[PDB]
């Protein structure tokens, strides 16, 4: 007999991921201050094809990076670092408001840094299609 | 607008102190924000106390009353002797009337306990300055107005629990020790009439409420009233069944009890024995019958966190681990209470099953007390034979991941290395291990029958999971010492083949990384298994050789830190030549070592020949141990001969990012190498040494030429950085050496000259920015092992880094955090190894010497404040030996008293209350002085002057008792010291009792 | 979305400005600045049974700048009590903050948090921290710079003030971010010859 019994990244690949470290300038106080530590993550939109940065903190999982990884960005070194990338953005919606920063983020290696600099324009070329 | 408050000229708006208050508690944003420093400029003000009175009785809100008896609590610590009479007596009228109007309105009653508490604690700080003197009636009428009101008992048995705690609790360091001991003394002399209405309610009383608040007053009673009031008493009984039952006062009751059960007992007394029993036997009853039987799962029970299960779960571990540890002897010899001692032992397995890492440690922590007394007392252990073998089944499966194991599980179930270093179950696993030892060692069979069947049950899955094997491969090794050599011969053979057959059926690199960690460990945990089987420790080196090419970065690393691990144990087996082998092992190892080592990182082949570096330093013939040094130093030294020929060509290589890394990773290697070999590293210094130097001035004119042409900034970069640590590296490896060094002799007649001509010039004429704390810390190990030997050496390092490192740190105690902590390391030991170099300072620099200590003392970093306070102890010592000479007389003259002054300051101004041992211990060394040779006047004199105008809130008499009583006991350090403390607890009120510094007389 | 009232209390430089910063921006701030009475600052934790918001009250430690002191714990509703594990005047004061604390606040859940484990001379060993085992408080080992475990503090406190015991924090939902030049270029240069601090960590 017949017993009975008792994020919003669905629709995105993952085309790049990456443990790193995000800073964000502070113009007025003049200095650099973290923003996040956790895995960088290049998502493609399935209905779009527009490829975003996401990355979120350890453990809390908040988001300390959200924005379209524009055409325009340029990627430039920072004076004390040869593993880290410095560049502006205009629109990051990680803690609400699209605002604009300059944001700087450091992997554990040279090898790491260089090739997130080959995905990150990768990703440029194809949000440019 | 809520400003009109500050403006004490017109009267007080209490309708708007009172809105002032609740946007402050019940607003936010810019408006809470403004009312915060509004409110606390209205507490500031020294006249706010006179508007207590009205807010008490014209407010609405229970908050700004509170904070008007915070204004009342500032005046009554700090100024309520220069008040009249005319105020004392009314304030306390008035709180004593709001007090009794709250307790007739059983609204407020209910509601505003946070006033009614507050209220209360106000009360008692008039207590501490008024009863029993001026007030012997308090205790009596508490007494008689309990009767008159269920609410004014149980309120008084709320201000008799914060008198306990302010006068026996928290006293020690807020009042005086004659106000404590006359505090202490007054409430000793009435407690019989307290505990007589505190026991009466217990016997009659319904009201929980009230009975709660009566064994909360109790508690803090029981930390200091004679014995009898506990056992020539009924209460025991009381506390041990009538109130165990009832859940609202079974918290408190259960607390009270291990007070009790933590008294020592007079062992030679009966009754009390019988009694302590009882009450113990009473209270595991009522848990049986009215919480939980003993069979519960209080595992699952804490986890579902209903009620107050958490608290009381962790309330009862504390009440049978404190009664036990001290009472179990009470139990194990009488039959008739062996039922009772297993059952609450019993409990504590159950508890010790629960997921808590904090109660987990305390139920462990008696393990540990037990296990050990069952090591060591006779006819003891076979009472708890069945404890003990259920606890080796808690500890096995609950073992925590020691720190040898690298690798982890992550949330997307794969094995990764782990980041950060698991610093706080480090000591969780050092504690489960030893109890675990001792555990296999009362009884070596029980153990190893676990271990082999949890073993069985993993091979046939019916228990496979990463978890199960990790606990069990943890508590294997960890148990390594408490077997014979043939019990653990078969018993380490079998758990081998065991986890080498899971290896092989397990497939996927995770299952792959959990095994290769398990049997890791476990193999480094047996040294004594693998020296006896020379064809085991050979085979298991060359698995981990293997280990060091896999990709998995976890497996490599503990590869690496396994091999050192083994060769600290087993070094002597690689020396010797064994039987079927045609040359000793270390010879294999260093010719293979290219190849060996290919795959792993810088800092993992360092450890490499670290590892290397331990088994040659067994050859004690000098001849075989140097050839052998050589070897293995082979690689290094060439592409050190071959960079030092492209140094004296053109030092423009020396640009060259990878130039850079492969000369730091050569000085690496060789510190690596010194690191474990020590005076036998000798040999291949001298190889090195004159062009190593050559090369830190070189690397010194680039770093600096970086500077200048690019700015400061410079220091930043990768490139000064990657310089910047060769220099690093050098002072590494020549402090190293320098601190293992047997042979001074060489130390002082070949290195030190070289070396100070090097680094001292250099580290002066840098700008700070560029300037290496790393010189003064080589500098601090110069002294240290050869100070001695060279006296104008130490002269010489003095002249080059004392003013310019002083001007560094003399501008705050913030920037160049190392350079002031290695500065003041450096000072210390010259001081003690040298200080003729002191003597020709001129006047001037050792003026700036002395600026330079009391500087010290001002630091809130204690790496600084110790050794500022330690150099003065040691300057004045140093001074004292001199004798009745120009010098010593001089430094009196000059700088006595600036130590002195210097000395009190950071003694009372509440900055610096780390370092008050050592500061009064440098004052009683000071003062001393002067009382062995008048010279006495003079120092009353200065000091009273110094104290009338540092403290002038202080009367001449009070600065003069405690004079007095200071200099009589300048040889007496704890009275010494507790004169001090009276000092610092007046100098924060005005009108203090002179006479409490007649304490110890 | 449910809000609770947490008050953060423990002697000066012991680091509950820089963790309560941490939890705030991410960013860890190595000055030392005083703070003065209280600084309140919401904060919200996403969870699988909704966001939960605490409001924290973060007090000064400080003695001439305890401005309300106790005043700021009234309807409390949980609380944290920092000291410092390189510092034994910290833990030995810890009695005294709880005395404190309990007076007004009688029945709350506390965590009781010894910061700067990362610090490599430990001077309060694990083996002496017990006073909260008599006090029911929860004990954890933090590290502000390191992050180690500086998110428990809050989990345990969600937990018990939710009344949930298998609460876990969750990843927010991530919106799609939006398509898209003169102070820029120079904004860009300065912070490209402004250093990025702590280069030697391993991130
Ligand atoms: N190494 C290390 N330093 C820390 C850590 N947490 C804080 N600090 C440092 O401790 C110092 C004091 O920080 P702070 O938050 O202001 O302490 P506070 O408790 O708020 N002081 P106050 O009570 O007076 O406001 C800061 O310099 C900070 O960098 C830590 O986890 N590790
Ligand atoms: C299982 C672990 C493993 O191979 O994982 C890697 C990463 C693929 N496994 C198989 N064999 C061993 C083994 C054998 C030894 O011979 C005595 C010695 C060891 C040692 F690690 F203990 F040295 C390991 N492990
Ligand atoms: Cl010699
Ligand atoms: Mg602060």
């Amino acid at each position: 007999i017949h017993f009975e019994p008792v994020t919003m990244e669905e629709d995105e690949e993952v085309l790049y991921k990456v443990r790193a470290k995000l800073f964000r300038f502070d113009a007025d106080a003049k200095e650099w201050k973290e923003r996040g530590t956790g895995d960088c993550k290049f998502l493609k939109n399935k209905k779009t094809n527009k490829v975003r940065i996401l990355m979120r903190r350890d453990k809390t999982l908040k988001i300390c990076a959200n924005h379209i990884i524009a055409p325009e960005y340029t990627l430039k070194p920072n004076v004390g670092s040869d593993r880290s990338w410095v560049y502006a953005c205009t629109a990051d919606i990680a803690e609400g408001e699209a605002e604009a920063f300059t944001f700087a983020i450091r992997f554990g290696s040279k090898e790491n840094a260089d090739k997130f600099k080959e995905e990150f324009e990768k990703a440029q070329e194809i949000n440019k299609k | 607008s809520m400003e009109g408050i500050l403006d004490f000229s017109n009267d007080l708006d209490i309708a708007l102190l009172d809105q002032v208050v609740s946007t402050f508690y019940q607003g936010s944003g810019v408006q809470q924000k403004q009312a915060q420093e509004i409110l606390t400029k209205f507490q500031d003000n020294p006249d706010a106390w006179q508007k207590a009175d009205q807010i008490l009785q014209f407010s609405t809100n229970p908050q700004s009353k509170f904070i008007a008896l915070s204004i009342l609590d500032k005046l009554i610590t700090r100024k309520w002797k220069l008040l009249p009479n005319d105020h004392r007596i009314g304030i306390r009228n008035f709180v004593v009337g709001m007090i009794i109007s709250m307790c007739q309105d059983d609204e407020v009653f209910k509601t505003q306990k946070n006033l009614i508490n507050k209220s209360d604690l106000t009360l008692v700080q008039i207590l501490k300055q008024e009863w029993p003197q001026n007030w012997p009636e308090f205790i009596p009428e508490l007494i008689g107005s309990s009767s008159s009101s269920v609410n004014v008992c149980e309120n008084n048995m709320i201000v008799l629990k914060l008198l306990s705690e302010e006068v026996f609790d928290f006293s020690a360091e807020q009042m005086t020790q004659a106000k404590a001991l006359h505090l202490k003394n007054s409430m000793s002399k009435e407690f019989e009439q307290i505990f007589k209405l505190c026991f009466q309610v217990l016997e009659q009383g319904s009201s929980s409420s009230l009975i709660v608040a009566t064994l909360e007053s109790l508690l803090r009673y029981l930390h200091w009233i004679p014995y009898r009031y506990i056992y020539e008493t009924n209460i025991l009984e009381l506390l041990s069944t009538k109130f165990m039952t009832s859940p609202d006062t079974r918290a408190i009751t259960l607390k009270c009890l291990t007070e009790v059960s933590n008294l020592k007992i007079p062992q030679d007394n009966d009754l009390i024995k019988r009694q302590t029993v009882l009450f113990f036997q009473n209270t595991l009853q009522q848990i049986a019958t009215s919480v939980m039987p003993v069979t519960a799962d209080l595992k699952a029970t804490y986890a579902n966190a209903n009620g107050n299960d958490q608290s009381f779960l962790q309330d009862l571990a504390m009440f049978l681990t404190t009664y036990l540890a001290r009472n179990r002897a009470l139990l194990e010899s009488d039959e008739s209470l062996r039922e009772l001692l297993l059952n609450a032992h019993q409990y504590l397995i159950q508890l010790s099953k629960i997921e808590e890492r904090e109660l987990f440690k305390t139920t462990l922590d008696y393990w540990h007390n037990l296990v050990a007394d069952l090591f060591y007392e006779p006819l003891k252990k076979h009472i708890y034979e069945e404890i003990c073998s259920q606890l080796r089944l808690v500890i096995i499966e609950n073992m925590v991941r020691p720190e040898e194991v690298l690798v982890v599980e992550n949330d997307e179930g794969e094995i990764v290395r782990e980041f950060v270093k698991e610093s706080d179950t480090i000591q969780l696993y050092k504690s489960e291990r030893e109890v675990l030892v001792y555990l296999t060692h009362l009884n070596v069979i029980d153990t190893e029958e676990i271990m082999i069947s949890k073993l069985a049950r993993q091979i046939d899955g019916s228990e496979w999971s990463w978890h199960n094997i990790n606990t069990l491969s943890w508590a294997i090794g960890s148990i390594s010492g408490t077997m014979s050599e043939d019990t653990e011969k078969r018993f380490v053979e079998t758990v081998i083949k065991d986890l080498l057959d899971l290896c092989v059926k397990k497939r996927g690199k995770d299952n792959k990384a959990v095994v290769a960690s398990d049997i890791m460990y476990v193999v480094g945990q047996y040294p004594r298994f693998l020296k006896a089987h020379w064809n085991h420790l050979r085979t298991v080196i060359l698995k981990l050789f293997e280990f060091m090419h896999e990709t998995h970065e976890g497996v490599q690393d503990m590869a690496c830190d396994t091999f050192i691990k083994i060769v600290q144990k087993c070094k002597y087996h690689f020396v010797i030549q064994q039987p079927r082998e045609s040359e000793p092992f270390i010879q294999t190892i260093i010719r293979d070592i290219q190849k060996t080592t290919a795959d792993l990182q810088p800092q993992q082949v360092h450890t490499f020949y670290k590892a290397c570096g331990i088994i040659i330093s067994e050859e004690r013939s000098v001849a075989e141990r140097n050839r052998l040094l050589s070897d293995l130093m082979q690689l290094p030294n060439m592409a050190w001969d071959t960079i030092v020929e492209q140094s004296t060509a053109n030092p423009t290589l020396l640009l060259d990012s990878e130039t850079v890394k492969i000369i730091a990773n050569i000085i690496k290697t060789n510190v690596a190498v010194c690191t474990s070999m020590g005076a036998d590293f000798y040999p291949q210094l001298g190889h090195i040494y004159y062009n190593m130097l050559q090369l830190y001035r070189a690397v010194s004119s680039m770093i600096s030429a970086q500077v200048a042409a690019e700015g400061l900034i410079a220091t930043k970069t990768p490139k000064v950085r990657g310089l910047r640590t060769i220099k690093k590296e050098i002072l590494k490896l020549v402090e190293t050496y320098i601190s293992k060094a047997r042979n001074l002799d060489d130390v002082v007649k070949v290195l030190v000259e070289p070396l100070l001509n090097a680094v001292l010039e250099d580290y002066m004429n840098n700008v700070p920015d560029a300037r290496d704390a790393e010189v003064l810390n080589c500098m601090t190990t110069v002294v240290e092992k050869v100070g001695h030997m060279i006296p104008q050496g130490v002269i010489l390092i003095l002249q080059s880094v004392f003013e310019c490192t002083l001007d560094m740190i003399n501008k705050d105690f913030t920037e160049y955090p190392e350079h002031r902590v290695e500065f003041y390391k450096l000072l210390k030991v010259i001081n003690e190894k040298s200080f003729a170099a002191f003597l020709e300072l001129p006047p001037a620099a050792f003026k700036l010497f002395v600026d330079a200590i009391c500087w010290a003392f001002k630091h809130n970093n204690r790496d600084v404040e110790v050794n500022g306070l330690q150099i003065a102890l040691d300057l004045v010592k140093n001074i004292e030996r001199m004798g009745n000479v120009p010098f010593a007389n001089e430094f009196h003259k000059n700088y006595f008293f600036i130590f002195v002054s210097e000395t009190f300051f950071v003694l009372t101004d509440s900055d610096h209350k780390s370092g008050f041992s050592k500061q009064a211990l440098l004052l009683m060394k000071l003062i001393s002085l002067v009382y062995d040779n008048s010279n006495q006047v003079y120092l009353s004199q200065y000091l009273a002057n110094m104290l009338s105008n540092a403290f002038p809130h202080l009367t001449s008499e009070q600065i003069a008792s405690f004079l007095s009583a200071l200099t009589k006991q300048c040889k007496d350090l704890v009275v010494f010291k507790g004169t001090l403390r009276d000092f610092l607890v007046q100098i924060k009120e005005v009108g203090g009792d002179p006479t409490d510094y007649l304490f110890a007389e | 979305q449910v809000q609770f009232k947490l008050v953060l209390v423990g002697d000066g430089g012991t680091g509950k400005t820089t963790f309560v910063k941490r939890h705030l921006t991410g960013e860890f701030e190595k000055k030392y600045v005083a703070t003065l009475g209280v600084e309140v600052h919401p904060l919200v934790f996403h969870t699988n049974r909704g966001p939960i918001k605490f409001n924290v009250w973060d007090t000064a430690g400080q003695e001439k700048f305890g401005g309300l002191r106790d005043g700021y714990y009234i309807q409390a509703q949980c609380a944290i009590i920092m000291f410092d594990v390189t510092s034994r005047v910290t833990y030995k004061n810890v009695p005294n903050w709880h005395r404190d604390l309990v007076r007004v606040c009688e029945n709350i859940p506390i965590v009781l948090c010894g910061n700067k484990v990362d610090i490599k001379d430990r001077k309060v060993k694990a083996k002496s921290i017990v006073f909260h085992r008599k006090k029911n408080l929860q004990y954890y080992d933090i590290s502000a710079k390191s992050n180690y475990n500086f998110e428990k503090p809050f989990l345990w406190l969600a937990r018990k003030l939710i009344g949930d015991p298998n609460l876990e924090f969750v990843a927010m939902p991530a919106l799609a971010p939006p398509e898209v030049a003169a102070q820029y270029e120079h904004d860009l240069e300065v912070a490209q010859t402004t250093a990025l601090p702590d280069e030697d960590d391993d991130l």
